[PDB]
DNA sequence: CCAGGGCTGATCGTGCAAAAGTCGTGCCAGCCGTCT
């Protein structure tokens, strides 16, 4: 994971029992960002014709 | 070599579907043993049928309007075409009050559907209806109209000198307005699902481990008929000695067809060792690389009769990393080459096949220079092999293969 | 009682000549590019 300055403080309910709130400075620096791979495949599948 | 033998015969001439058709078929007669739900998932696909009966519904029509689609789109074919006629459903309904322009009212509407241009009448009337669709401020519309309309028969001859003093049209500029139509797209039916299944012929398998590939039958495929040693013990302690005389009959008869049976699988294996013991070329080089081979030449191999091989190889297939072939596809005739050799038929048909796909599009190779160009490599073959080759693989034109250059 | 001869059920051999299909290739007719 990454390091992230946190704290324990109710902001007008935004932070419910198991929510969390994130600031707009975490999606600028591109924070937690991943990258999904995935594949696609195709056989030419000869027949009769 | 009375009856027994007969049908022993019989029994290898035959394909491998065929085979244990007769087979099991007459496992029947005699005592002979041969030895995540319902739904696998289950899906209902839609196709352009289900898609056109989809928009009827939606669409507002009176309960007499309605029958006439249904019956209209039953017409439609894979295509895209009403199948029959305007006045055949007309006909087919029963009911002499309908009018004819009832159907094609229905029909004119029926036909501005999703893909525009399905059940169109007689592979025209598709322009008409997909021209009228998009907007009037295209280009050359009037033009493109006018040609459709009465001037189709001289666009079939890939003409376009003859539309312009035929039609009153300018200079060229209809041939632009001719790529119109050319991208009209027509058959939009054919936007089906392309869902054909895949197909297949496995019978014996090739492998090729530590060089040497070594032949050997399916596991599945081959047939294994045994005898019941419950019922074998029976005929012994039998009573009426009728009894006795069944279950000799049946015993005898078991242990005829065991043999045949087995007799077929060792002469197709034998038979499927000499051809790799002859033609490892092939299936390591290619077509380009096969050796002649004659039924005489494998019976000979072997203690072999002629007779006998050309039964067993007779609807037989053979599956190697190389592809999917029947063993009648190997043997074939041979041509005078170079140093006494011969030359086999495959090897001059793939170099035919590798020398036209490799020769200048612009310009294409009569049959004479293809004879030259063999006769300096070493072949020594006529024009008329040359000819029979290529006419053999669905290629009826040798010089009529021009293209834009 | 044993060995010799006849009776009979059990057990098998995947070859062989004749009629038809195939290609190697020559012979001949139809068709088009070019110079006369």
């Amino acid at each position: 994971g990454q390091n992230m300055r946190v704290a324990f403080m109710p902001w007008n309910g935004y932070n419910f029992e198991d929510s969390i709130l994130v600031s707009e400075r975490v999606v600028q620096e591109d924070r937690f960002t991943t990258i999904h791979i995935q594949e696609l495949a195709c056989v030419s599948r000869d027949t009769k014709l | 070599m009375t009856p027994q033998l007969q049908q022993a015969i019989r029994l290898l001439q035959l394909s491998t579907l065929e085979l244990q058709q007769e087979l099991q078929q007459a496992l029947e007669s005699n005592p002979l043993l041969e030895e995540e739900l319902p739904v696998y998932q289950g899906e209902t696909t839609q196709t352009l049928q289900d898609y056109l009966m989809w928009q009827v519904e939606l669409t507002p029509f009176t309960d007499t309007d309605r029958a006439i689609a249904t019956s209209i789109v039953d017409a439609v074919d894979d295509t895209g075409y009403l199948t029959i006629q305007i006045e055949d459903i007309v006909d087919s309904i029963g009911d002499d009050e309908i009018g004819l322009e009832e159907v094609e009212a229905v029909l004119k509407r029926i036909q501005r559907f999703d893909p525009v241009g399905v059940a169109a009448k007689d592979l025209r009337d598709c322009l008409l209806i997909q021209l009228s669709q998009f907007a009037k401020e295209t280009p050359w519309l009037e033009e493109a109209r006018l040609i459709i309309s009465d001037h189709l028969d001289l666009l079939a001859n890939h003409d376009f000198r003859t539309l312009m003093r035929v039609t009153r049209l300018k200079e060229e500029v209809l041939k632009e307005a001719v790529n119109l139509i050319q991208s009209l797209d027509p058959r939009p039916g054919q936007s089906i699902q392309t869902s054909e299944p895949e197909y297949v012929i496995p019978d014996v398998l090739v492998r090729k481990v530590s060089g040497r590939w070594t032949v050997e039958l399916n596991a599945d495929s081959i047939p294994r008929l045994k005898i019941n040693q419950q019922y074998a013990a029976m005929g012994n302690s039998a009573r009426n000695d009728a009894d006795g005389q069944f279950i000799r009959s049946n015993l005898q008869e078991a242990r005829w067809l065991i043999k045949s049976l087995e007799s077929r699988n060792d002469t197709l294996l034998r038979v499927s060792r000499c051809i790799v013991e002859q033609q490892q070329a092939f299936f390591e080089q290619g077509e380009e690389y096969m050796k002649p081979m004659v039924l005489a030449d494998i019976a000979q191999a072997v203690e072999m009769h002629e007779s006998t091989i050309s039964r067993v190889t007779t609807q037989k297939y053979l599956h190697s990393p190389r592809g999917i072939f029947e063993l009648k596809y190997f043997f074939s005739s041979h041509v005078n080459t170079e140093g006494g050799g011969e030359a086999s038929s495959t090897a001059i048909r793939a170099l035919v096949k590798k020398l036209i796909a490799a020769e200048n599009p612009a310009k294409p190779l009569s049959d004479s220079k293809l004879t030259s160009m063999l006769s300096e490599q070493g072949i020594m073959v006529a024009r008329r092999t040359v000819a029979k080759y290529r006419e053999s693989l669905s290629i009826p034109p040798s010089n009529q293969r021009k293209q834009l250059v």
